[PDB]
RNA sequence: UAGACGGUGAGAGCCCGGUACGCGAAAACCCGGCACCUGCCUAGUAUCAAUUCCCGAGUAGCAGCGGGCCCGUGGAAUCCGCUGUGAAUCCGCCGGGACCACCCGGUAAGCCUAAAUACUCCUCGAUGACCGAUAGCGGAUUAGUACCGUGAGGGAAUGGUGAAAAGUACCCCGGGAGGGGAGUGAAAGAGUACCUGAAACCGUGUGCCUACAAUCCGUCAGAGCCUCCUUUUCCUCUCCGGAGGAGGGUGGUGAUGGCGUGCCUUUUGAAGAAUGAGCCUGCGAGUCAGGGACAUGUCGCAAGGUUAACCCGUGUGGGGUAGCCGCAGCGAAAGCGAGUCUGAAUAGGGCGACCCACACGCGCAUACGCGCGUGUGAAUAGUGGCGUGUUCUGGACCCGAA
RNA sequence: AUGCCGUGGUGUAAAGCGUGGCAGUGAGACGGCGGGGGAUAAGCUCCGUACGUCGAAAGGGAAACAGCCCAGAUCGCCGGC
RNA sequence: CGCGGCACAUCCACCUUGUGGUGGGUGUGGGUAGGGGAGCGUCCCUCAUUCAGCGAAGCCACCGGGUGACCGGUGGUGGA
């Protein structure tokens, strides 16, 4: 419930206080199963397709008469027994997508904080570099300071550029502004390390 | 997701083409055959397995009427005598005996006569 | 925590059945079974065989319905009673917040249940009961 | 695709308060000197429909 | 600020092309600016008068016959065509769903007009719970090619040595083809018929059975052979190893005995002399869309539930109240409303509302309770998402005519 | 005589009824008993039958032999009636 | 009928005393159309984890295993 605010090359500056009813709601297990499926639902593409017997090239007339060969009955050269011939409920461009509720979604998202909270995986910081220009070796180290595992969620505002390029190449590192924060990306990270005022922002955006 | 049959599909084949091994022609080499023959045979052994009770009786009732016979009994009187004197040994071991100890199988076809009523027609 | 730790509630997705795929299941016919109309098309819910159906063998119901009709939206003094314990004034936008009445219609106040509190009530084309009631409890209906 | 109703149907059926299907009664249009009064009464008014008809009737008008 | 992707003798941020990032244009083309240049503006403003003129003509209107509108000629308005007839210029004319009166709105028969919308032969840059050589375009291969047709047209099949060609010098048999030995290679169990290399099918060798027997070809019983392991009494040569003998067990074969009428489809009934299938391999049939409809399982919120288009965001996130469903019914409707309709009816019916297992006061019965206010604490409910079954409109489970 | 309607007792798990979801079926065959048509012929034809079996029922008997007699296969046993 | 294994339903007693398990009785378990319930195998994606040039996939043989679809172990061939 209370945070204390760590520095860069440094020790704890202050300290913010997480209001419980963002971090401290009970963790709705199929909640949160529904919201990641769609979350994970509207992330494809879809973009897979086939030809219908009406699609496939030529076949239109009939290639030979009905009766007298002793061959069977054909109609078509592209019909879907043919070898080269169409396709029957073969894939066709589609759009997955789920129109789950916001309250929905909003709960979700607030149970799985509230678990990390409840962990202990929330930190809080200043900054990540203390410069102005990125530099990777240092913000590396300062995470390995904050943290020993290998998926970390670095939520920073989105005017930090000088500290978003500094771990943006760091495997196992994600980077997600306040206002884009999601189930998927909070229940795959181990550790979530907001900026100070990244998270004055995301609370005060939900009071 | 297209997905390619063989690999799922070889697999009752190749159970079929094993437990086929030994017929001759067809129903050993080609597996639309050996499915056909593999019902028929399986279908066979259930019968079998269920008549083979009664014609393992069946041979035993006639190994104890040659004994009964030979002892100068009909197996008809034999079995009444010796349910008779209260002796419920099967007829498995019945024909066991008369195989091996014709002397024990002598003395069983004197406690059943013995037991047998005076007179069988009253 | 740990997506691989999500599961769905019990029973709340089931698969899915597969029609045409061997005898242990619904196995060549799918269900289907005849050799006539239905083992190839559906048949359409008007056909009857032949015979006159429901739906041409009865009478229209009689009227006309009136272009011009006016529709309100009601509300009863019991709801009043039950929203306003503390009484005072009534109007339409006091109604559609407290979600009492849809919004942007005609208000029309109509007499059942108990009336107690004394309530200044705002509206279009009260009921005979209503405003007698109203006026038992001691407020007043103005239009 | 939005789904149709029927037109014959939502002419000829109406629900009530309680989700009830009712409709009119037949033999009621002309050739009426013959029917007595009793009977021109019975096939006055509206019926629930019946049983074996509702499924159909809910189909067509739904 | 580079851990994108690919290559290199096997999974490479540090080996290579690159990537983050940052520079770079003679000239041509495009866009923007500034000039040149080109054009327009050389008093009419306001007030009064209310006499006169003007305000888009073969037009409007009307009639006949049609077209199109929710509108299938109908009481048929509005809009468009052909034929006939044929005005008026504001005290005019047209519209407001036949038509008339009043009121309201507008000013036809002249022209031009960005943006928000549709599309991709094509060019760049990305992506895919898309395909991976019978798939994906007809076309990874000479592909609209070969070939077929007079012609319009129709229209294929054919990818993989190895890291590197190091692609087998030389010898031998052979006319050659092909092979054997050498040699290369990690591998020739990779030899230009070349990665892996299944099945049908065809050989060669070998164990058992088979030339006196009537067989849906198997199954149960079953002797005898052969093979390989093991407990015994023996070659005790035994550290041996096992020759053999006796027993047991694997595996192969099956003399002989009983039982036994293929599979599918379709039928009252098929081994059927009814249908389909030569065999193997590959491919080949209930799918998808939609805030569709009905019913159910499950989750969120709950007298409320929920957004659509759209806006902002690298995304799956945040906004967006228009709308929809629930919230009171009855009636043809005016209407009335816990009632309403019919009806002369305070008659009866239709549809619709309305808890008692209980106490308190109350008219109340021996009791049972009849109605009213609360608890003794009396039971409601909807809506959005996601599954599943059925259904609708679409080719709609697949194939097939004349 | 049977059958049918009602009612009071007794018995009986997988009866019955209402309301929804999803069906299939709507070509029947033979045998027993009662009838029509037929010549009181048909492995004929059309009805009745809280009649049976087959259909959709394997096993035993009937030489073989859907519909006749006995009997309803959960699997195993080299047990018995 | 005897002895043993399995399953469905139900009754009787416990463990969450019907979310479901535990113990014992009893009844039931032929099946076409068709209805309902529970599973096997193949491929792709995500999360976690674990094998692989000291040899993956695929294929072949043998030895085993499960109530079924089917599974495992060892060896051979092979080369991601
Ligand atoms: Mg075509
Ligand atoms: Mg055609
Ligand atoms: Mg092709
Ligand atoms: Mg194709
Ligand atoms: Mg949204
Ligand atoms: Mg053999
Ligand atoms: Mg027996
Ligand atoms: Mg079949
Ligand atoms: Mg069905
Ligand atoms: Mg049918
Ligand atoms: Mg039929
Ligand atoms: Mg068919
Ligand atoms: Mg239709
Ligand atoms: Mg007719
Ligand atoms: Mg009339
Ligand atoms: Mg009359
Ligand atoms: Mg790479
Ligand atoms: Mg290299
Ligand atoms: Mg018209
Ligand atoms: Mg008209
Ligand atoms: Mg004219
Ligand atoms: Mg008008
Ligand atoms: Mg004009
Ligand atoms: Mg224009
Ligand atoms: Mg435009
Ligand atoms: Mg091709
Ligand atoms: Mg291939
Ligand atoms: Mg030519
Ligand atoms: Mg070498
Ligand atoms: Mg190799
Ligand atoms: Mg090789
Ligand atoms: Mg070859
Ligand atoms: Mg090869
Ligand atoms: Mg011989
Ligand atoms: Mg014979
Ligand atoms: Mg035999
Ligand atoms: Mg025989
Ligand atoms: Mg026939
Ligand atoms: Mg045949
Ligand atoms: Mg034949
Ligand atoms: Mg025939
Ligand atoms: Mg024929
Ligand atoms: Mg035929
Ligand atoms: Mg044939
Ligand atoms: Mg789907
Ligand atoms: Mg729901
Ligand atoms: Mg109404
Ligand atoms: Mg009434
Ligand atoms: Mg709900
Ligand atoms: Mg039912
Ligand atoms: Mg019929
Ligand atoms: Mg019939
Ligand atoms: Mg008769
Ligand atoms: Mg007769
Ligand atoms: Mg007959
Ligand atoms: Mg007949
Ligand atoms: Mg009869
Ligand atoms: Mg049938
Ligand atoms: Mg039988
Ligand atoms: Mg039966
Ligand atoms: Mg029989
Ligand atoms: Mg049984
Ligand atoms: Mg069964
Ligand atoms: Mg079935
Ligand atoms: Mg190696
Ligand atoms: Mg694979
Ligand atoms: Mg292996
Ligand atoms: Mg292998």
């Amino acid at each position: 419930l209370k945070i204390d605010v760590k520095t860069p090359a440094g020790k704890v500056d202050g300290a913010i206080e997480l209001p419980a009813e963002l971090f401290d709601v009970p963790a709705n297990i199929a909640l949160m199963h529904q919201v990641v499926t769609a979350q994970r639902a509207a992330a494809r593409q879809g973009t897979h397709s086939t030809k219908t017997r009406g699609e496939v090239s030529g076949g239109g007339r009939k290639p030979y008469r009905q009766k007298g060969t002793g061959r069977a009955r054909q109609g078509s050269t592209r019909a879907p027994q043919f070898t080269g011939g169409g396709v029957v409920h073969g894939p066709k461009p589609r759009d997955y997508s789920q129109r789950t509720p916001k309250k929905m979604i909003a709960a979700a998202l607030r149970g799985a904080l509230s678990d990390r909270a409840r962990n202990g995986r929330i930190h809080a910081i200043t900054e990540l570099v203390e410069g102005q220009n990125p530099s990777t070796k240092s913000a590396r180290a300062f995470l390995a300071s904050l943290t020993e595992r290998k998926q970390v969620l670095v939520v920073i505002g989105r005017s930090d550029e000088a500290g978003a390029k500094s771990v943006r190449n760091l495997p196992g590192v994600h980077i997600l502004a306040p206002d884009q924060l999601n189930t998927y990306d909070v229940l795959r990270a181990d550790d979530v390390v907001f900026s100070v005022e990244a998270l004055n922002a995301y609370i005060a955006a939900n009071t | 997701a297209r997905v390619k049959r063989a690999v799922n599909a070889h697999k009752k084949r190749r159970s079929i083409l094993k437990a086929s091994r030994g017929y001759r022609g067809q129903r050993s080499r080609l597996y639309r055959k050996a499915k056909e023959q593999q019902l028929h045979s399986l279908n066979y052994a259930y019968r079998d397995r269920r008549a083979r009770k009664g014609e393992f009786r069946k041979l035993w009732i006639a190994r104890i009427n040659a004994a009964a016979r030979l002892n100068d009994i009909t197996y008809n009187r034999l079995i009444q005598g010796l349910k008779a004197a209260g002796v419920e040994v099967d007829r498995k071991n019945l024909a066991d005996i008369a195989i091996s100890d014709p002397a024990a199988f002598t003395a069983l076809v004197d406690v059943a006569r013995a037991a047998l009523p005076e007179d069988v027609n009253a | 925590l740990k997506l691989h730790d999500l599961r769905p509630a019990r029973g709340s997705k089931i698969a899915r059945t597969r029609v045409g795929r061997g005898d242990g299941s619904k196995g060549k016919t799918a269900g289907r079974g005849t050799k006539g109309t239905r083992a190839r098309k559906q048949v359409p819910v008007t056909f009857e065989g032949g015979q006159m159906p429901i739906h041409m063998r009865l009478p229209k119901l009689k009227g006309f319905r009136n272009r011009f009709r006016t529709e309100y939206e009601i509300v009863n003094v019991g709801d009043i009673n039950r929203l306003f314990p503390q009484g005072g004034a009534v109007g339409v936008d006091d109604l559609v917040a407290k979600g009492a009445v849809r919004k942007n219609a005609l208000v029309k106040v109509l007499g059942d249940g108990k009336l107690t509190a004394k309530v200044d009530v705002s509206a279009h084309k009260f009921s005979g009961s209503a405003r007698a009631k109203i006026t038992a409890a001691g407020g007043s209906a103005t239009e | 695709p939005k789904a149709k109703t029927h037109s014959g149907a939502s002419k000829r059926f109406r629900r009530t308060g309680t989700g009830k299907i009712v409709r009119q009664k037949a033999n009621r249009r002309h050739l009426l000197e013959h029917k007595p009064s009793t009977r021109t009464r019975r096939l006055d008014g509206r019926t629930v429909v019946a049983a074996n008809d509702t499924k159909r009737v809910t189909s067509l008008l739904n």
